[PDB]
């Protein structure tokens, strides 16, 4: 967006010295065919667990019986003979 | 399967005293209660027995 000069214009570009046009022109570069390498194995012996874990622990139960139950000998309580 | 006169296992309850039971009575007491004194021994008995 220059502004034209009326007093000293000038023309448009003229021929310079160029350099060697085929030395700007480059080669396509060629790809040959290629392979990951090798036989892979199935599986690897990883360093951590693949699965959860618990943040928490909590207590397990698991129930018990408690035996034969037997008889006792109480202490008897004495006769209502209005004395109570 | 409810009983209305069982008190629990006979060889563990026959012997003990009831709940408040500070003296107890005595079942009957012609010259005082008979046929109550009659179903308290039909009660006890079906205690023991299970109905």
């Amino acid at each position: 967006m220059a502004l034209i000069n009326p007093q000293f214009p000038y023309a448009g570009p003229v021929p310079i010295p160029g350099p060697a046009p085929t030395e700007t022109m480059p080669l396509l570069n060629y790809r040959v065919e290629g392979r990951i390498a090798g036989i892979q194995q199935a599986r690897q012996f990883m360093p951590f667990l693949q699965g959860p874990h618990r943040e928490v622990a909590e207590q397990t139960y698991y129930a018990i019986g408690t035996g034969i139950q037997m008889g006792q000998t109480f202490n008897q309580p004495l006769i209502n003979t209005q004395e109570g | 399967q409810v009983a209305s006169n069982w008190e629990g296992p006979p060889y563990m309850t026959y012997n003990q005293p009831q709940a408040g039971s500070v003296t107890l009575p005595v079942a009957g007491y012609i010259s005082s209660q008979l046929n109550n004194y009659a179903e308290s021994l039909n009660d006890y008995l079906a205690s023991q027995a299970g109905v």
